[PDB]
């Protein structure tokens, strides 16, 4: 029994051990209550504005579209405190934890951005934060691990399974299954068991709401399409939500194509995986033929979630949103292009979204189109990866 | 078949609890796993709970995480596990065989087809660890169509509605969870469960087996004294495998001693 539908069509649900059902019910009730509470809303708005820095800019990128009939804006989540969109919803989830009387936070992280966001919110709001991270990710993300530790969080390497994000996800749920009376699980994407896909969408929806207001002010109409990269689906659903009922507005989600879809080395389960049940939800998965969960591959660390949020799978199924993929090489060309032509260093994750927008433009340069790319993070973290690739290429 | 029904009736006649070990199929390899299982039976196991190796066993603590990993290191697949189950049944006619599954392995090639294969090899029950009662409908329906008992979890903090649901929908046995958290011998249950046991009986539930953190004879006896039909022990058994990987001989000897002692604790 729940207050809200746990499914988006056939996707989603609450596939957790029975022991965790009271925790999910409690969280759902607290969320529904908070959404009607003006004091909660005011506290959340205060943090978003005065701490995180909302609203974020909407930047018109003139140089990269010169000579075409594309007009391209970037929604600047890269300018949010922490350097990515992840900050928005951790502030909301931290307030929910407090609302429920909890003083401890559990979080999973892959690339480390969600871990950093969880740590900073916990530091600000006086919560004790513990973060699970696959040991392979710990090894390759020492800057983020150190950021989390500077902010007083405990970072716990996970050695089980593949020692990556899915394994961290499992460990977080194992912990929660024995600690939910005192700890809140601050899940980092619009996936997992209900009510997380719903909560994360609502706590990221200011992205799209601001974009709508900003584009109306600047252009006097809605965009032809909004475009966002899709790991688990939080930044994309945050951009998409407020436009779902505006049926003229295209919603384009970009999954990582990795080395190419045909190689199998990608992270595009929504379009190229198979529906399974894992991490508390029924959704498209990266998985073996006999149903073992597999890793996602991308040049971009943050597109490693081996599934996708159920609302994305649903919006795809009904034809409301369209999902595409972009390869490592395409994402890299987009990264270099934005740096050189706009002076903005984009996260390799959102470089996938930008690459798809550039393709929309270049393929049909005389098509009139007003596009918004969600620039969900800054790319300072990625300059080492990019350096190493360019050096190997003999570009430098 | 009626393997659990027959077992519990026979144990009732002997005023006896059931002792039910868990192991991971194919840990530490197929041939040794088969020998392990035969030893468990010979030493006094009344029924078995058998795990199919899964990549993401999110209800299991480190001991059983590591069992899954050992089976994968040996190349064990679900298909091989079903071959093992067929042979186990071909050797042992009456012992109830329960599987511990995760949802993706059941759903992967079709829920109905999964349960049809269980019936074909002679499995008696399936517990899907990450499917709560709320999501159970297609699983329990497929189970019953194929003569498989769907095993439901009764948590320590069960409300009356949940008790009534588990009682109504379940067959074979009701899993009486010792405590919150995940599997592991290092964490003993700290709550009296006799009230839950009494309500389950009132509601005509399948007989209760207590599970999680059971590692000692006194806990088996306590389960019986509290009114449960018996007790399940996994991590404590798997620890013996882990400890003795280098000596299959000593492994089987220690498994036999442990199971014998745990089974003795169930007797009137
Ligand atoms: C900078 C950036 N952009 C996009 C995404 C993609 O996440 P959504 O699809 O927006 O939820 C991520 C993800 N990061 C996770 C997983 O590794 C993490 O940090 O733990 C990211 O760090
Ligand atoms: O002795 P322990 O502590 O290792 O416990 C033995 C567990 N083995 S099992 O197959 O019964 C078993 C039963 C239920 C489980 O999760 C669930 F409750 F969520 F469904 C996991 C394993
Ligand atoms: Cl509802
Ligand atoms: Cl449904
Ligand atoms: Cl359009
Ligand atoms: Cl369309
Ligand atoms: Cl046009
Ligand atoms: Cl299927
Ligand atoms: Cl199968
Ligand atoms: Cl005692
Ligand atoms: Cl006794
Ligand atoms: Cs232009
Ligand atoms: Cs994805």
């Amino acid at each position: 029994t729940t207050l809200l539908n746990p499914y988006f069509g056939e996707f989603g649900g609450m596939y957790v051990p029975q022991i965790l059902m009271p925790a999910l019910n409690q969280l759902e009730e607290a969320f529904v209550s908070a959404q009607k509470d003006p004091e909660f809303q005011a506290q959340f708005a205060d943090l978003l504005k005065n701490y995180a820095g909302r609203p974020t800019a909407l930047t018109k990128c003139q140089n990269i579209t010169a000579g075409t009939r594309t007009t391209l804006y970037l929604k600047r989540e890269d300018l949010l405190h922490g350097g990515a969109h992840k900050t928005n919803q951790v502030l909301g989830q931290a307030l929910l934890a407090k609302r429920m009387g909890k003083s401890e936070i559990i979080a999973e992280t892959g690339a480390g951005q969600h871990g950093v966001a969880s740590a900073l919110a916990s530091a600000l709001l006086g919560l004790k934060c513990r973060i699970y991270m696959g040991a392979k990710d710990v090894e390759r993300q020492s800057p983020n691990v150190f950021r989390m530790r500077l902010m007083g969080a405990e970072v716990i390497p996970v050695h089980s399974g593949s020692a990556t994000l899915k394994d961290a996800c499992n460990e977080a749920l194992r912990d929660w299954s024995g600690s939910y009376e005192t700890a809140h699980y601050m899940l980092g994407t619009a996936a997992g068991p209900h009510p997380y896909p719903t909560i994360v969408r609502e706590f990221q929806r200011m992205i799209g709401e601001e974009t709508k207001a900003q584009i109306l002010d600047k252009e006097g109409r809605l965009p032809d399409a909004v475009i966002a990269c899709v790991g688990g689906g939080s930044n994309a659903i945050g951009m998409f939500a407020d436009f779902i009922n505006d049926t003229s507005v295209g919603l384009i989600g970009v999954e990582p194509g990795g080395h190419g879809i045909e190689t199998g080395e990608h992270g595009a389960p929504l379009k190229h995986g198979r529906v399974g049940i894992y991490f508390g939800m029924k959704a498209p998965m990266m998985q073996t033929a006999d149903g073992q969960i597999e890793e996602s591959y991308s040049i971009s660390a943050g597109l490693d979630f081996p599934s996708v949020g159920p609302q994305h799978a649903y919006l795809n199924s009904i034809g409301r949103a369209d999902y595409v993929s972009i390869t490592d090489d395409e994402a890299l060309e987009a990264f270099k292009t934005l740096c050189r032509h706009e002076g903005i260093i984009p996260a390799l994750e959102s470089s996938h979204a930008l690459a798809h927008a550039l393709k929309m433009m270049r393929e049909q340069p005389e098509k009139e189109q007003l596009l918004v790319v969600n620039l969900a993070g800054r790319g300072d973290k990625d300059i080492f990866t990019v350096h190493d690739i360019l050096k190997a290429r003999g570009e430098i | 078949m009626e393997r659990y029904e027959n077992l519990f009736a026979q144990l009732n006649d002997r005023r006896e609890g059931a002792f039910v070990p868990f192991v991971t199929l194919g840990d530490p390899g197929i041939e040794q796993s088969l020998k392990i299982i035969d030893t468990l039976i010979d030493a006094g196991a009344d029924a078995l709970e058998l795990g199919v190796p899964f990549s993401d066993p999110l209800a299991d603590g480190p001991t059983i995480q590591n069992a899954n990993l050992r089976a994968f290191a040996a190349g064990v697949t679900p298909a091989q596990c079903f071959e093992m189950l067929a042979l186990i049944r071909e050797k042992h006619p009456t012992i109830p065989i329960g599987l511990l599954m995760y949802a993706n392995l059941v759903f992967n090639n079709g829920i109905d087809a999964f349960y049809a294969r269980c019936e074909q090899v002679g499995v008696d029950s399936v517990l899907v660890a990450d499917v709560p009662v709320e999501e159970s409908a297609p699983f329990r329906q497929a189970a019953l169509r194929h003569n498989i008992a769907p095993i439901f979890i009764c948590p320590p903090n069960a409300d009356d509605d949940l008790l009534r649901q588990v009682a109504s929908y379940g067959r074979g046995y009701t899993y009486l969870l010792s405590r919150s958290g995940v599997t592991g011998a290092e964490n003993r249950g700290a709550l009296p469960l006799h009230h839950l046991i009494e309500k389950l009986k009132e509601y005509h539930a399948a007989p209760a087996l207590q599970g999680f953190g059971i590692s000692s004879p006194e806990q088996v006896s306590a389960a019986v004294r509290a009114g449960a039909a018996g007790a399940i022990s996994g991590s404590a058994i798997v620890k013996i495998i882990e400890k003795n990987l280098a000596s299959p001989k000593q492994m089987l000897a220690e498994l036999r001693s442990f199971v014998s002692a745990m089974k003795a604790a169930s007797r009137a």
